[PDB]
């Protein structure tokens, strides 16, 4: 099976939609699970959501306005356990260390968090840190410069490969990395 | 009855049957002494409309055998002289017509010198005709007959031979007056109660009628000129003679789709003031409807040279339209919009370019409604069902709803429409605006759809009143956060003034509403201030604007304040700190003291909830951590103000978290004392930790106590690879210790197992133990 | 008929007339023929015993005249012999015979020297007579005849008198005999479809029958002696033969009535051997019963020997009627427990020393209801009344309640009431064992309590209970009063730990019912602690005691917590919360705490209503301030936290006077800094009354805004007075006056009168005024 | 008139019923008047009361179950009008300034609360205070030696005689208390 993982598209604070190219891509069907960082805000990308696919799952962000999604859940995807957090809990902010010492307490092996809205994909201790960024590109006063984008990963069994999807100029550019149970 | 029909018809085969026998055997008096007993069968009338018809056509088909006959004959040379006269023997006038028209088409086929005079002939002695049915079909067999011998112009002109173009035309204007005068003395003869009956019959034989047409309409003579000078003058003038309506209702569209549009593009103003003074029982519309689509098919039929300059047809269909409706007395104000409706396609199709008709347009709708003494429609009118597809079409039409505010005269069409409706349309029409990216606009045109905003978000059923519906509420923002968005691209200076009008536009907003509005219009006030610095070089009033524009949020936020709201102006107040504090700027210090001392005040007054008071500081510490601009005469007071104010806090478990959270305070809190890194003086991070700890030692919960070891012991870990030196080994140790002594006195739980887990992980990291 | 009966009432008035004509004139046989001749209305058969009873009254009665008339003429010298002969002349027998007896007693009043062979004579004369009627109504003359003449130990002794109590005897013995005989005869005769009749007729004889005892219970001479050896010996031969029930059963209970216990104590028992072998339709339960309320008379009473030790009644009853009821063929159960409910009232109060009887007793009764393998005893059934009735005794009689407690067998005999008559039952029963207070208990009889307790609330009820109303909705106060009683008077530890299996037991009690239960365990706790400051000298581990028992107590609450009640858990933790205060022991701060942050977490989650809220929040206020011990490190945090909470409140009115209420807080608070001493804290307090002052200038509500203003003011004048220097009089002069230059502006109602009352008084209270 | 004055019985909360002499001091026919502070609790309670006579009053108490009593009332008497409450709205709980400024408000000549369940008789500024105690010698956390005690008074007119009924000991001691409108 594989995943999409995307958040922080900020609509309508922001941004009013997911660039038009990314909507070009993400079609139902192909979708099996959907991991939601961030605050979509409007019950309004809730549904859209559910659109791409039937199980959704999505953690409250520090702007959603339904207070009813949780703060943080954990998903398991197969042989893969996986936390789902928005990141604004995580002190300072982006800290690897400080998301570290979150893996440790939920005991998962990928953990997903975002409220950078910078996409990171890397490799700490034996486990997998994700973070899709803003499918939006939507606004952040800590970095002047941000770039649009979501990620799905594929499972097979015990080794996920994560696609990241950015949208750099009018094309969208794509990375490949995989990452393996220890 | 219907057994007359079929015994007639028996009758009829035997008479022309017997009389074919005697055509073929060549004694040919005795034939026409048993055509004319069948027509003979003609004389009975009894029959109906279709059947009568039936007998007639029959009869006809018969007569063609003959026809040929006579021509082959005539060609032969086997010509028998003056026919007329031992023909005109037969007792009465039906043989004698039915016998002339006959010879006279083969003597014009045979002679066609003799044209000219036997049509002259015929056509003066078909006067004597009076009765209505046999009449019509006697005229119809003369259609028939006359199918292709007519004079026309390309034709072989033989001095004997006369006749030309002209006297064809006299021949069938004159044969259609005397058929459609039998035809309407139709309307009344036998008793008034047939008069359904009547017009269905006439109805059957309108095509009697238009075949006449068609018969004018092969001939090849009709030029423009011929057109313009005889027909449509002919033609008129027994129409406006006749002063009736079903007649001249089903020949002028007859006319209307037969004839090319380059004829009547020729004779459109004399056409157009016939058609003016026609009936008042007309539908005229439905005419005037089939009139514009045929011009519009017309307009956008291409392999054409288009529409030539010195015709416009704008002026004069629009004055002549006109006419008509004076012309009219009772025109329902509806059909009238059915037609303004094909005039919008009209002047959409052949000329997009040339809005000032549109406005034209506008003008006289308007002038309309007027005079209608009409209060706002409501749903239930027709009338708004026309206006509504009116409007929409200019709505529908115009992609770019820019377009739309260069015309002046749309807004006067909003006040006609019901609430109700214009909340449909206002939304249909917004929508629009959405959909057709219609973008950035100009400041006028700017306060007039700010003004339609206005009506929207100020108006109910067809006032302001608040009858409460539980329904959906939020259609009203997403629209806005678009409006918002396209606005900021404009240049620096443009944006106060559009912040301005944008500002008095939500103050008037109201108060269940602002909340949603404002944000967008906070974050515009953010990327303009992130514009001026990074246009610090050919502006030199920027810092002047960064401080004016956040002076001026301010106020905007006190204005969301007195809405009574807590949570929304803290973060306003936060990112419009960092936002001065990355600019930096003269007096941006006190700028942000300042809009500081407001988020304080905003947290203790509106503090409410054990959840919301660690969020409120969740976010405040995390505002306040990477802040940087403050001096410690600055920085020093709100540092011991913070700290006071978290070590008040309600609940012991969230009390140690909170402490145990304050430790990075002493650490990352950096001022500009040494130039922005911290004096590193691990004393009150250790007194800090020390807080930490005796709350630790009484909260006295096995689960939590524990549970707190494992996270303070982890934290240790940080700062002690954090090389603060003031963290020793044998503080951790004798704490593990006390740790280890307390870990087995525990029961058997989910969590007591993670903390083993975690707490075992984090042993064998380091490796420094 | 009745008539029958009127004709010889006549006649015999007639003839009476006749007797008393011949008496006067001296004609005795004149008389006598007469007397024949009213006999001879005697040979009738028509009427009824009662009919010829009245007759023969009527006869008797006269006859007695007559029968002195001639004593005394014979007390008058005038004496005939031959009599024997003479009296034979009559023609009738009965005549005759009666003529014997009525001359008889005469000759033995004038020749005692004939007496004993004159009684001799006439018991052995009655062979003569064997009618049942007319034997009866002549051994009836015979028994008021022989009433006073027959011997006895109040006669005079002299030689001429002859006869003697044994002849007494010999005489009553065959009387009892013939009239056995004879009656016993009238069973069988006439037809067998008179049973009714006859015994209807038989217990109208019956007194004739017991008149006869009656006449040997006057003799004198009936000394135990004789009835212990012949006497009684004599009649039970003749009873126990007759093996009849209704003679048997008439005849014993006139035995009951008739003989002294002075006989029966010493004739019990082998007249208890003759009880045995009776015949088997008769009714013994009541003649045990007679017997029982005999020997119970006897038992309760004074003045007389008692029951010797050597004879144990009760054990030889018990035997023989267990021999008995195993002599008897099926009697009804209820009737067997009947008997014992005697034998029970009988045990107690005449053998109150031997309880181990009683026990004896409910064994034995157990193994009967174990022999009766029979199902539960319906609600109509009368062994579950018997039974009840059985129970009462002990429970009634017996005010020591321990020694049921120590009856084994008095739950287990519980078994056979039924579902609803265990629950009606058992209820009355254990309201019972209450309404009588009971003192302190043991762990075990707290257990065997505890055991009574868990029958009577709740199994699974027989059928889902449906319940119009489930109980006496709450009839169970006085258990658990009762409970809570005894519980203070055992020693303290051991307390501690009943009320911990107290716990455990109601907690399995039910679902509904431990709501009520709880709280006074709770009290329980209290005393306990309160019982360890008393005991605080000799004792250092009493801080040990007490951190087991509010450990105990917060578990035990947390369970209600669960129950989910808000209110009164809250007044509960109000009271934990004084009494760890009161106590002061170490960690006694911590656990002040821990009681208030719980309850203000119910506050939060658990509030629904505005009244709740106001009276929530000012108990909170209200109970804290009294808590003293805290630091005021510690102090001043949780007054804020409370402010705050109470600040957050929805409507204005209340949070005015509940901000106001506060100020106390501010002042009347102590730090531990100050030894005591109060922290005099005015500044905070004025700027509590500051805000508290703002909000007051927005009320905007006349009557309460003012009186409002009232309050704050009497604050104002408190603390003036209470040397607060920040009070200063001047802002009360333009408080004053403010409220004075507003006053007016209100429209006059019951309650501005009073505010300028209060106004005065309040300057004048000053002594400025 | 002579009227009852009891309250805070706390039946069956603390106590089970009233002592057993006093019991024997309340029968019907004398009282036609019962002014009751406390919190009986039970409405098992307020029948015996209905029993000694037939005209009660009952102000509502920190405990009482029926929420259907008053908070205060203020009845008449003859010439006296008196006030009732409870006494735990009164802060702090027993304090005689507090009293007083209640008095003013309800305009009483006469003033009756419990609460404190410690019998209370006396005068201040031409008014009087009565507080008959606990009519059952009920717990109170604030003070461990509590004793039980009622008080009737009896008024002829425009002055009255408050008898105060104590359980010392065994003996029920008594003391006499006259007050007359000013």
């Amino acid at each position: 099976m594989l995943v999409l993982v995307l958040g922080d598209l900020h609509i309508p604070h922001r941004c009013n939609s997911l660039p038009a190219k990314f909507k070009k891509l993400l079609v139902p069907g192909k979708i099996q699970h959907i991991l939601c960082t961030g605050n979509l805000c409007t019950k309004e990308s809730y549904d859209y959501l559910k659109t791409l696919a039937g199980d959704v799952h999505i953690v409250r962000g520090d702007f959603d306005e339904n207070l009813n999604y949780p703060e943080q859940k954990v998903v398991t995807v197969g042989q893969f356990k996986i936390g789902l957090i928005h990141g604004h809990q995580v002190i300072p902010w982006g800290d690897m260390a400080s998301l570290a010492l979150l893996q440790r307490q939920f005991d998962v092996d990928i953990l997903i968090s975002g409220h950078t809205h910078k996409f990171e994909a890397f490799e700490h201790e034996n486990k997998f840190y994700i973070n899709p960024g803003s499918a939006t590109g939507a606004y952040n006063a800590l970095e002047t410069n941000i770039i649009p984008s979501f990620v799905l990963m594929d499972i097979q069994a015990s080794t996920v490969v994560t696609y990241v999807y950015q949208l750099i100029g009018d094309d969208v550019k794509v990375e490949r990395i995989e990452y393996k149970k220890p | 009855q219907e057994k007359l029909l079929d015994e007639a018809i028996q009758a009829v085969k035997v008479q022309s049957f017997q009389m074919k026998r005697c055509l073929d055997k060549n004694k040919l008096m005795d034939a026409l002494k048993h055509a004319s007993n069948m027509l003979g069968e003609l004389r009975t009338s009894m029959l109906s409309p279709k059947s009568y018809y039936e007998l007639y056509m029959a009869i006809s088909d018969e007569l063609h055998y003959l026809e040929v006959y006579l021509t082959d004959e005539f060609a032969k040379g086997r010509k028998v002289a003056d026919l007329y006269e031992l023909v005109q023997y037969a007792g009465n006038i039906i043989p004698r017509l039915y016998l002339l028209i006959t010879v006279g088409v083969v003597y014009v086929k045979s002679f066609p010198q003799s044209r000219k005079d036997i049509l002259k002939d015929l056509v003066e002695m078909c006067r004597g005709v009076q009765h209505p049915l046999r009449g019509l079909f006697l005229r119809n067999y003369l259609l028939q007959c006359t199918r292709n011998i007519l004079p026309d112009e390309g034709e072989p002109t033989d001095e004997e031979t006369t006749g030309d173009i002209s006297d064809s035309m006299d021949f069938v204007l004159l044969n259609f007056a005397e058929m459609n005068k039998l035809w309407v003395r139709m309307q009344h003869q036998g008793h008034s109660r047939d008069r359904e009956k009547r017009e269905r019959e006439r109805q059957e034989l309108r095509i009697l009628v238009g075949t006449n047409l068609v018969r004018l309409s092969q001939l090849e003579g009709v030029n423009v000129e011929r057109y313009k000078q005889i027909v449509l003058t002919g033609i008129l003038e027994q129409v406006v003679n006749c002063r009736d309506a079903l007649a001249q209702e089903y020949l002028m569209e007859c006319i209307i789709q037969v004839f090319p549009d380059e004829f009547h593009l020729q004779t459109l103003n004399p056409f157009l003031r016939a058609c003016a003074e026609l009936h008042q029982n007309v539908n005229v519309k439905n005419i005037i409807i089939a009139l514009i689509d045929r011009l519009a098919l017309f307009a956008h039929r291409e392999d054409g040279p288009g529409i030539p300059a010195d015709i416009k047809l704008f002026d004069i269909f629009s004055q002549q339209v006109a006419t008509v409706i004076q012309s009219r007395q009772d025109m329902p104000s509806e059909d009238v919009v059915s037609l303004q409706v094909s005039l919008i396609n009209l002047a959409m199709k052949c000329y997009p370019d040339r809005v000032d008709y549109v406005d034209k347009v506008l003008e006289t709708t308007v002038e309309i409604f007027n005079k209608l003494n009409l209060e706002h429609i409501a749903t239930s009118s027709a009338v708004s069902k026309e206006l509504t597809r009116l409007l929409k079409i200019p709505v529908d039409t115009y992609n770019n709803i820019l377009t739309v505010l260069k015309l002046k005269h749309f807004h006067p069409l909003f006040e006609y429409f019901d609430y109700e409706s214009r909340k449909s349309m206002s939304c249909y029409v917004l929508s629009n605006v959405l959909d057709y990216n219609t973008e950035i606009v100009s400041q006028d045109q700017v306060d007039s759809i700010m003004n339609l905003v206005s009506t929207l978000i100020q108006d109910q059923p067809d006032q302001p009143v608040e009858d409460p519906d539980p329904e959906d509420f939020a259609d009203e923002q997403s629209l806005v956060g678009r409006f918002i968005h396209l606005l900021r691209s404009e240049d620096p200076d443009q944006q106060y003034l559009i912040l301005n009008t944008a500002r008095k536009h939500f103050g008037a907003g109201g108060n269940q509403r602002i909340r949603f509005t404002l944000p967008p219009l906070v974050f515009a006030a953010y990327q303009l201030a992130f514009r001026y610095k990074e246009n610090s070089k050919v502006d030199d009033k920027w810092e002047k604007k960064c401080q004016k524009i956040f002076s001026f949020a301010h106020q905007t936020i006190s204005a969301l304040i007195k809405a009574e709201l807590a949570e929304l102006p803290l973060r306003l107040f936060l990112q419009g700190a960092l936002a001065a504090g990355e600019i930096g700027f003269e007096n941006h210090e006190t700028v942000a003291y300042e809009f500081m001392s407001q988020a304080f005040s905003l947290y203790e007054d509106e503090i409410s909830d054990s959840k919301a008071q660690l969020a409120a500081i969740t976010l405040i510490i995390g505002t306040f951590e990477r802040m940087k601009c403050f001096s410690e005469e600055n920085h020093e007071p709100l540092r011991t103000q913070c700290a006071l104010a978290a070590s008040k806090l309600l609940k012991k478990p969230d009390q140690g978290r909170a402490v145990s959270t304050c430790a990075h305070l002493f650490w990352s809190g950096r001022n500009t004392d040494k130039n922005g890194e911290e004096l590193h003086g691990g004393k009150r991070v250790m007194e800090c930790l020390k807080k930490a700890l005796k709350i630790a030692n009484q909260c006295m919960d096995p689960s939590l106590q524990v549970q707190l070891f494992i996270e303070i012991l982890n934290r240790y870990i940080y700062f002690y690879e954090k090389e603060n030196d003031a963290v020793t080994i044998q503080v951790l140790n004798q704490l593990i210790q006390k740790i280890r002594e307390d870990l087995p006195n525990l029961e058997s739980s989910e969590e007591t197992e993670q903390i083993n887990k975690h707490f075992h992980n984090t042993l064998e990291h380091l490796r420094l133990r």
